[PDB]
RNA sequence: UAAGGUGAUAUGAACCGUUAUAACCGGCGAUUUCCGAAUGGGGAAACCCAGUGUGUUUCGACACACUAUCAUUAACUGAAUCCAUAGGUUAAUGAGGCGAACCGGGGGAACUGAAACAUCUAAGUACCCCGAGGAAACCGAGAUUCCCCCAGUAGCGGCGAGCGAACGGGGAGCAGCCCAGAGCCUGAAUCAGUGUGUGUGUUAGUGGAAGCGUCUGGAAAGGCGCGCGAUACAGGGUGACAGCCCCGUACACAAAAAUGCACAUGCUGUGAGCUCGAUGAGUAGGGCGGGACACGUGGUAUCCUGUCUGAAUAUGGGGGGACCAUCCUCCAAGGCUAAAUACUCCUGACUGACCGAUAGUGAACCAGUACCGUGAGGGAAAGGCGAAAAGAAC
RNA sequence: GACUUGUGGCUGGUCAAACCGGGAGAUAGCU
RNA sequence: CGAAGGUGUGCUGUGAGGCAUGCUGGAGGUAUCAGAAGUGCGAAUGCUGACAUAAGUAACGAUAAAGCGGGUGAAAAGCCCGCUCGCCGGAAGACCAAGGGUUCCUGUCCAACGUUAAUCGGGGCAGGGUGAGUCGACCCCUAAGGCGAGGCGUAGUCGAUGGGAAACAGGUUAAUAUUCCUGUACUUGGUGUUACUGGUAACAUCAAAUCGUACCCCAAACCGACACGGUGGUCAGGUAGAGAAUACCAAGGCGCUUGAGAGAACUCGCGAGACUCAGUGAAAUU
């Protein structure tokens, strides 16, 4: 939770254009857990 | 005026419930996700004209079970201990 | 009933919408919660009486 | 359209409608959380606090509205530094979003057969970033592109394997504009945008003919005898294989809202015909210093030309399937160009010598599942319910 | 006192260029 | 007046076959003249699903000790309850910080979940959510370490387990408290009165948010299947002693996850293991 989320999160990937494309392809393939918490 | 009247959801009665009312005369209703302590005390001395003492607030967090295959989630809902003086009504 | 209160004005309106609200309303859900509202439909009824009134507050 | 309904899995309990306020479908409004590009400041997609300015039967409580930026236009104000310029305030317009295929621009790989080898093909590819679009970019003749041909061609290479053009013709499902315009003459001809009315369509609906009976069997869609129907037998469901017992098709009607293709009228409109002129100057070439065009500065054409300079208008240049010559056209900074053709993630109708639960798609139902991993990527099994649940009182 | 705890910075010949997807349903003529 | 397929028999054909009937089953099926392929199966440690021998056998494990009595139930070797001495016991204990987010209390039930049984339960269902201005500190300010419009770290914006108003204790639960009832003490604003010259003191009245909270926390309920180990931090009581050894191994939490006879060689100190036996219950190889 704590050094969880702050490295493997939903915001940990929308900070820069390389993440973004990893939440991408979540989109197409929404499983039921979307990111850790 | 109408905020409130919306507060309050439905009055919890359980088997802790009777034997304070007796002892302390303390009662306990459901509220709604918000109601601060300014909000819930000012609808009792209106909805049942009675006077109170001390309103406090907590919220618990939903359980969770196992129905069928697919996990479950309820609400949050608070409670609040209405604590009334010598003399009540209901 | 729908129009009936089409052609109120606002200060009537938002009282009935307040009645409807504090008695009725209120008072039902203490009944369902505690077992004694033998007849249901009422908490529908209400309902939508206060959405049908909000919404021409809106809408006026 | 009123003789029924409160989605489904999945029943019961509870209500409403009956000489016109039910439910379902379509169109026109109001209303339409916290959080996620989220702009008040942080941040963990659902943890925590709102800042400023009014009204208010509540000077102690709420709701609503406005403000992270960059760029463009207008108004106002203002330093170093007298003028100009940077910054700050208000209002309006425009938009920092995500998921396929195809096209264009800026960069950029490995593996197969290579006689051998940094020659080469595969390969200006797969994949990825930004932005835009609805598709992208010596017999003649000067919009452009794609498809159908010339053509696995004439050429090029240790002439090893490969890669790779054009004119004419057979097919027209093309439609060729505006500006440099002074002067006599403007609300012209050809058209577009924004409203209303009529006529013709698309997107929700209704009416719509046609098989009566008997034997066997618990039950009849099939059999025998006698008919109707047939612009309609396209398909499927209705106790066994159904035109005619139901749900869909000819024919005949409606317009409160919105949109598209010819036509009355009105306001703002970049604007014609005739006469009098013109047919595109920082360019080409040359000199100094680099790189990309297969080619290491070669025997070397063509394409791009920073800084310092500099001509001409048949006395200069290119083309006619390229020695020299002749005649005509052309001879440098303008602004535009639909549909078809490309592409199939969503809707409705229609189609098949494809398949029927180890098939087809990971997945025919609660499959982007249970479960596993720090995250991401990757990734199973499972309906043969019965015609009607008649799903066992005692 | 060379104690312990929390945060941040510096140092890539086994976390020192692991796996999966795309190229690739590639590719070893024999087994 | 009973199709095809599946399941028997008989007849026919020198080729793979085809035709008829019976049993089961009760709903749509096929031949001749042709053509189009995901096209007839004995193995690639082939892939999926359903099943043997090995074998009703081996095995009963990171080590405190079983037995006797009573109650419930149709069935009690093992579960629950009660009495005495000794194995655990400055830690194999309890209370905070993580992970988990109803596994902790009560009642019913025994299919699945648990190395046997398991009427128990850490399983399913139902009932029952954990009282907070003086329980913990949020917001804000400050140091180290960061961020920081121009320039290529300054002016600022931010960031605490110390400094930052308070309560030490007892009673009351079937389950969780320091809070509500009762007794006492202290502080910070606004309003009204008095005193002193808006500020100070005395008396009285009114208001003050959100989040977290149980069980678990040194190995059972959480993470490697047999604690085949790793595991932060806080409290060293009374007597005796120089100290934290030893001595009263004190009090409390409780006392291996399961039985009955026999008791070699070897090992450890008449006992504790191994082997043979109720019940339950495997793999490799072929």
């Amino acid at each position: 939770v704590l050094k969880r989320n702050r490295s493997h999160g939903f915001r940990a990937r929308m900070a820069t254009k390389n993440g973004r494309q990893v939440l991408a392809r979540r989109r197409a393939k929404g499983r039921a857990r979307l990111t850790v918490s | 005026e109408e905020r409130l009247l919306k507060v309050l959801r439905a009055p919890h009665v359980s088997e802790k419930a009777s034997t304070a009312m007796e002892k302390s005369n303390t009662i306990v209703l459901k509220v709604a996700k918000d109601a601060t302590k300014a909000e819930i005390k000012a609808a009792v001395q209106k909805l049942f004209e009675v006077e109170v003492e001390v309103v406090n607030t907590l919220v618990v967090k939903g359980k969770v079970k196992r129905h069928g295959q697919r996990i479950g989630r309820r609400s949050d809902w608070k409670k609040a201990y209405v604590t009334l003086k010598e003399g009540q009504n209901l | 009933m729908k129009a009936k209160e089409l052609r109120e004005k606002s200060v009537e309106e938002l009282n009935t919408e307040l009645l409807n609200l504090l008695r009725e309303q209120f008072n039902l859900r203490m009944q369902a919660a505690s077992g004694q509202l033998q007849q249901s439909h009422l908490l529908k009824q209400v309902r939508r009486d206060v959405a049908r009134v909000k919404t021409l507050l809106n809408e006026k």
